[PDB]
């Protein structure tokens, strides 16, 4: 009764047997912009089912020595259907998310994942290891695409901050051995009703392995870990032609 | 179509291959029209 | 009008955020009940799943056998203003006679208080903070002597000329706000509001403020918010000619009507910029001290 | 519900019997293609197995949605996601997932 | 649910067509009613404005002195059924005894009606019809003598079964529906309903029915409808040998219950090949007949 | 109060100071399709304002010797902004349109254009002049795109079909005289409630003067006609993969 | 595996509108699929055979 | 609460811990005959619980090659036990039936039976190959008795019908990964009230692998089929003698 889950928005389903419950970002789920909160005078377009969908984005293969990935959030769907040709027309930005994370393993394998949100995710460079270079991430590391980015130093997340206090943010566990899910319900996090989809990333989705994956030989050896996500209650404000980044 | 979304993962003592059996129906606002004749005779001489 | 189903019965345009949880009042500490031995099957609330997300909900009646006791300790002194409404240095300011840094009498600080990580690791704690400002401007000279000084302390809003010069025109401050003081007149202070173009400062900003390409030369914008920009804070020895004294100037900020959102991993990693996270790759520290074995202490 | 031969691949007699079901197999996890077939119930191909099929041969037209339902015969130790994915007509067979 | 204003008072999903007309009886043509002569200023029936798009609405008794006539002249015989419900050649099928087209003693005449202009230019006066329709199958030979020969009539509808010889399987005729009529009879009468997949039947189709490159070796594809491909006649004397005498077999196709939709300019040009709007380019001749200079006639 | 007027659907509005009234295709304001009258079982996506607004497409230099233009629908959208994507992405169609062609010229010049909409406007060959080859016309010539094409023989239009009585279709007249502008306002006219927007032209828009333009050496020689068009009450269903053509 | 043919609806899958479904099932009754007249059998009565 | 279930009739009892529920054929119990459909005037005889009891007949060994194996009924019960002494000594028959069949694998076993019942399972010959050769099949083979008969072309399932449509029948799976058991139970199909017991054969039972059975080696490789099957509601009429065939 809480292990079977079913979601469905959109023309889209996703269906889990071994899920692990639901968790609401900061116990909020997603709504649209009151008009006491609005400041565009524009009426905003709510494409609804057209952007409201489950979107499978790409798909990372777990290793025993993997470091963790993280996605920037809307970057992952700047570049997917019509998702992404409203953001590209549309200037300003809102909508909330629903993060499904599949990794599935069967009963001899072992492995913890940490699935987190966490807004604002800035990412900070080595600062030429000693860190007297004023060093910034490339356009290719703060803003990855669908493909993601490989932590490099996963305990301070590559931001100086450690990745034990990770879980103050809304997350979900992943551990081979119960579930082979997580599901991450976040509502739109910024100080302003509405942003450009392109130019700000109001979170970041981290998946990072805790405890290292390890099965015998023999047994499949090719973990993959898949995105899926859904945006909830989107609207997009001030058209023009579109932007490519 | 019919896509791999993680990967299919068996554990050492179990067989690599497994088949997956297709079941087809219609729902409950299916509906035909235009009775026409059958595209395949099963008859090739007379029937002796 | 509406006449489609999928119109009529349509969930669009519900703006009220359905919130799982309310605030209750919490005064003090929560009481602890008696609790006796328990011995029975199929209920278990040792047995949790931090695999969910959720932290685990057991009490101490539910785990060991507890007496009564009145919890009177009182909760205020962890709320948001009594944790950050404490002044604390954020900027400091140097007008030397003869140097290279501000050898004109007068030196703008841009305002920002990640100069220092006494006042950056606390505000950096919540992603969104929203809160008026109170500064104190303590002036003396390198050796801690207090001389016979007019100092003008004037805030430039982002947009106002910054002036160049001790005897620049824009030290007329017919429209800018400006605070006369000697040094041995205690300390000035002044309130400062929420001036932010957001409803709230964001400590980091995970984007770019302008579209284009953002090549080396374009590659400092990352990470500066454009709505933290509360302008630039210039100051000058009131006179055309050079001060007697040398001057050093601490700026301290103390908070007050905070609000925050968004709590974040506090920091674990030497600061080194300025508005960037940028922390040392090869110097990673553990958060904690380390011991030589798992199994002794 | 009737079986539906999506894998009619073969045609010899002695392995008629695998047009029934189609495998799967553990892979390298880049969401490769299993099996494609067409919604068409009374169209040459793997719908013609279907009773639902042979009785749409008897009519012209049909309106009304269709149901598919895979059953998976692996053991029961063995675990594994899988995307299927209805594309409307008009748009050619995806190239990926 | 719904709480901001734009969603509120949104008029998504009102379904309702606003009719700026409405349809009113008209048994007779319209009465005219008595006019005097008219003497006054700024008020102008005669002066209209076609640019608008409307026809012009200035009636006899606003332009001359008109008197009272009660018209009791009925509207009947111009309503759609009226005109369209008349029999008419629609298609033709040979089956000689020696020939190039039909020497097996079948045919297959795939069903439609723009084979012969008496008919198609009627039926494309329409850009949308509805009807029932009701086929008489006048069979004879070339002198017009009726001989002793019992034919076979059969309904293919689309996605049956061909027939490929006159011995064919197809001709058990187990599910389709077929008439066995002699020539010595009377013609063969069936009804036969709206079977077309669409609301009405579209005569022209302006696009392509399915996607893809539109080479040349597809390039027939256009203007053809399948929403009009209601199938194929196929017509065989029921027997095992060849038939004694030769046939040709008429068809003619009369409308009921008729409903149309989008009236469009009637074809002025000699027509050239079914389902297509081709037109000889160099043998483009006008509408009406022509006089040698406009002031005579 | 007939010769100005103001049309505002979306975030773009087309004003005029000699108009010449409004034509409601056939009487009939668009509409949403009805739950009696659809037959997809898929929640349609209704992206107003980012779809439901005038686009000007092109212009076209009407000349002494201009024999005419025409225009297919939705074709000249399917190419075009946010209306352009949702109809690539989307396999069904429905929506009316405010058709809006200006033509203004001064009062020493004359010419007279017939503005029309003929729905289904199958175009034909000229069957290599004598009649006896079967041809059918280019991709490029059914399917013009948002040049539109002009006219080779405009006294049949192409089709076999006499251009006086055109006027039985929705149309207006821009006679330079007295206006310079033509709104038609066309709902949606097939057999089905739905329709693919790439394959199925709805019906085509054509320009032809009849009365050819004139004017004394010395005027302005360059007289524009821009098209201006506005969809209405779009709606889209099927949602897949994008499709080029 | 029970045997039964999944009742999953439209509704409990994806995202759908509502449609009035006047298709009627008249013509697939038994009577309507049945009733029609086809070829059953043959007799051959020939002069000399 | 529906994978357990325990079946008990007349002195015997079958239970059962990863069932897959029950199949009632056609929506129908087992019920005596009415007055009102009876047509022979004796009294039938109504042994109750020494005939309506669970006969285990036999064991069938399922291998990774197996084709199929069918019943007939009541043939496999014509000579067992005081229900075949009844089936001899009387003329007409009339009962239901409760087939159980029994396959029960480990975890790391795979592989799918349907079991299904289609009445009157006429079985034909292959006809000599070719089709020119007017062949019946032997009475061995009409009749097998209590061993079955193993399918030659499963495809076909002997009888010229394809297999993929059997499911239109009262069946149910045996997926060894969920259930190891399928019960279904089946009234009385005839167009007759009664009938003989030894001439006519109401129902042919078939249990044929659709997805061939699997294990790597080491696992247990004798996977037997045990059919269980208990009459329901039997009536026996017109006695005399007993009759052997
Ligand atoms: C006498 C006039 C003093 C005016 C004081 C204005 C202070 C306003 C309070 C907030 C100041 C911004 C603090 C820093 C914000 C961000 O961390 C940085 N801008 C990072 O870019
Ligand atoms: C004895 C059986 C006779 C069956 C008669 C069926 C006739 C159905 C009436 C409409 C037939 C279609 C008429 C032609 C339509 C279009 O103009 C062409 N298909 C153009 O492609």
């Amino acid at each position: 009764s809480d292990r079977v889950a079913q979601l469905t928005i959109g023309n889209s389903t996703i269906t889990t047997q071994e899920a692990a419950n639901i968790i609401v970002g900061y116990g909020e789920w997603p709504s649209y912009c009151s008009d006491s909160d609005a400041t565009a005078v524009d009426k905003p377009t709510r494409p609804d089912v057209s952007v409201n969908r489950f979107y499978t984005l790409d798909t990372k293969l777990w290793e025993k020595s993997s470091k963790g990935w993280y996605w920037k959030f809307p970057d992952v769907l700047t570049e997917t259907g019509v998702f992404g040709q409203n953001a590209q027309f549309h200037y300003l930005y809102r909508s909330g998310f629903c993060i499904h994370v599949q990794c599935n393993a069967s009963k001899f394998h072992q492995g913890a994942l940490l699935v987190a949100v966490l807004p604002e995710y800035v990412i900070g460079s080595v600062a030429g290891g000693t860190g007297t270079e004023d060093t910034h991430p490339p356009y290719k590391q703060t803003q990855p695409g669908a493909d993601g980015f490989e932590l490099q130093h996963p305990y301070v997340l590559d931001a100086g901050i450690p990745i034990s206090q990770l879980t103050v943010c809304p997350h979900q566990w992943i551990n081979l051995r119960t579930n082979n899910c997580a599901t991450i319900i976040v509502p739109y996090i910024n100080a302003l009703p509405f942003d450009s989809a392109l130019n700000h990333c109001n979170f970041g989705l981290l998946v990072v392995p805790i405890s290292p994956l390890d099965y015998d030989q023999g047994a499949t050896p090719v973990i993959p870990i898949t995105i899926t996500l859904a945006p909830m209650c989107s609207e997009f404000a001030g058209l023009r032609q579109a932007v490519t980044q | 179509s019919i896509w791999y979304q993680t990967n299919y993962v068996v554990p050492i003592g179990a067989p690599n291959t497994a088949y997956i059996i297709a079941l087809a129906a219609a729902q409950k606002n299916f509906t035909m029209k235009l009775c026409k004749d059958a595209s395949d005779i099963l008859q090739t001489g007379t029937i002796q | 009008g509406d006449r489609v189903a999928d119109v009529i019965e349509s969930s669009i345009g519900d703006s009220v955020s359905r919130a799982l949880t309310r605030a209750l009042p919490a005064p003090t500490g929560q009481d602890t009940q008696v609790s006796s031995h328990r011995l029975d099957t199929g209920k278990v609330p040792a047995l949790q799943a931090a695999e969910i997300g959720a932290s685990s909900n057991a009490s101490d009646e539910s785990m060991i056998e507890t007496r009564c006791v009145l919890n009177s300790h009182s909760t205020a002194e962890t709320t948001l203003d009594s944790f950050f409404s404490r002044a604390g240095l954020v900027g400091e300011i140097d007008l030397p006679l003869e140097g290279t840094t501000n050898p004109n009498g007068y030196a703008n600080w841009d305002i920002d208080i990640t100069g220092y990580a006494q006042m950056r690791r606390k505000v950096e704690l919540f992603t969104y903070m929203r809160f008026d400002a109170e500064f104190t401007f303590v002036a003396c000279t390198p050796t801690g002597q207090v001389v016979p000084q007019l100092l003008q302390y004037m805030f430039v809003p982002p947009g106002a000329p910054k002036p160049d010069s001790r005897e620049s025109l824009a030290w007329q401050t017919a429209t800018n706000p400006s605070v006369f003081v000697k040094l041995s007149d205690p300390p000035a202070q002044v309130s400062v509001p929420f001036m932010s173009p957001a409803s709230a400062y964001q400590w980091f900003y995970d984007g770019y403020p302008t579209f284009g390409e953002h090549k080396q030369e374009k590659d400092l914008e990352y990470g500066a918010c454009p709505n933290n920009m509360m302008g630039t804070f210039s100051v000058r020895t009131v006179g055309t000619s050079k001060s007697k004294y040398p001057l050093v100037i601490r700026i301290y900020m103390r908070m007050k009507h905070v609000r925050a959102w968004i709590p974040r991993p506090m920091r674990n990693q030497n600061y080194l910029f300025k508005a960037n996270p940028n922390y040392a790759g090869n110097f990673i520290k553990p958060t904690g001290a380390s011991r030589t074995a798992i199994t002794t202490l | 519900e009737t079986i539906l031969e999506v894998n009619n691949v073969p045609t010899n007699a002695t392995s008629l019997m695998e047009r029934l079901r189609f495998p799967v197999s553990a892979q390298a996890g880049k969401g490769e293609l299993c099996a494609v077939f067409r919604a068409d119930p009374g169209r040459s191909g793997p719908w013609q197995s279907t009773l639902l099929g042979q009785l749409c041969g008897y009519y012209t037209q049909w309106s009304g949605s269709l149901e598919v339902t895979f059953m998976f015969t692996g053991s029961f130790m063995a675990t594994g996601k899988m995307l299927i994915a209805y594309t409307p007509p008009g748009g050619p067979l995806p190239k990926d997932r």
